[PDB]
């Protein structure tokens, strides 16, 4: 139910392309073939970048006509 | 003023086989309907000469060009390829590793073709070195389909997802790149809390060779109004 | 129609384009 994502080094974005850049820490044994928790970490770390990326969206001239 | 979407031209290699295909096929229906697929085998080798490549891009009107080639020492190799007046812009092979999964291995969900997709790109190198701003900058231009000022909420559908195989020091061999294909789901708390569900293709790209363009060419791809 | 619609800024990811400008 959190919104909010904190991160050590802020998310940078191109809402013109709707994307979102991500230069945070990453670390090699969390993302290795070999390691079973893999995806749920590739999927989790995007879901944080998405979030960011939608709150941001949502943020810009909006209007529900 | 803005261009029209870039239209990308799938080429089976002579030594393209099933498999690749299957991966052609998946990867290319994230590209729909702005793309087009050849059935035969060319024998195309873009390192040696690159003029078929261009001759295919004059004829077909397709700026964007992917080629499916193996052998055990570039094994299922994609030669991503981009144009700028039908010659070649730039050029990186792309190899995909073993653990893939296509689109059969995930559940089937409701799907709108033609959709602007959203990108996150993880990874600092994305935006400091040079060959994976190559890669950030070919899978921007390849995938974004239509540019516009009206975005519709409800078309926010999927996520291209794209991570570097972790951080890494000077010296050291490329990591690979890891593409990830997510549905979006958005539950309420006005913000709405977003969760992921793989829809796929999945797939690890090997870095291979790299043809990079002239500051001649750079200076008209990038020429600005 | 009822639908929610933004207006998104202008692109700064400097892309090639495919064509020499007119």
């Amino acid at each position: 139910l959190p919104v909010t994502v904190e991160k050590p080094i802020p998310v940078v974005y191109d809402l013109g392309n709707l994307a979102a850049f991500d230069s945070n820490v990453l670390d090699k044994n969390d993302l290795d073939s070999s390691n079973a928790r893999r995806e749920e970490k590739i999927k989790s770390l995007t879901r944080d970048n998405v979030q960011l990326l939608i709150n941001q969206l949502l943020s810009l001239p909006m209007k529900t006509t | 003023l803005v261009e029209n979407v870039k239209q990308a031209l799938f080429i089976p290699g002579q030594s393209c086989n099933k498999n690749l295909h299957d991966i052609m096929v998946d990867l290319s229906a994230l590209k729909k309907p702005d793309m087009k697929r050849f059935n035969r085998k060319n024998d195309i080798h873009p390192f040696e000469d690159m003029s078929p490549l261009e001759f295919f891009s004059e004829k077909n009107d397709c700026s964007l060009m992917v080629l499916m080639t193996s052998s055990k020492k570039r094994k299922n190799n994609m030669t991503f390829i981009r144009t700028f007046g039908y010659k070649i812009y730039d050029m990186i092979e792309l190899m995909v590793a073993d653990n893939f999964k296509l689109l059969s291995d995930f559940k089937k969900l409701t799907f709108t073709v033609g959709l602007k997709p959203m990108f996150t790109f993880q990874g600092a190198a994305f935006d400091t070195h040079p060959v994976y701003k190559q890669i950030k900058s070919l899978f921007l231009d390849f995938f974004r389909g239509e540019s516009t000022d009206l975005q519709d909420v409800a078309g926010l559908q999927h996520v291209i997802s794209m991570t570097i195989q972790g951080d890494f020091q000077d010296g050291e061999p490329l990591p690979n790149v890891l593409f990830r294909v997510y549905k979006l789901k958005s539950y309420k708390s006005r913000l709405p809390r977003i969760e992921l569900v793989e829809i796929g293709p999945r797939l690890d790209f090997k870095i291979g060779r790299i043809h990079t363009p002239s500051p001649d060419m750079v200076t008209e791809a990038h020429k600005k109004p | 129609s009822v639908m929610t619609l933004l207006q998104l800024p202008d692109p700064t990811t400097d892309l090639p384009r495919e064509k020499p400008l007119p």
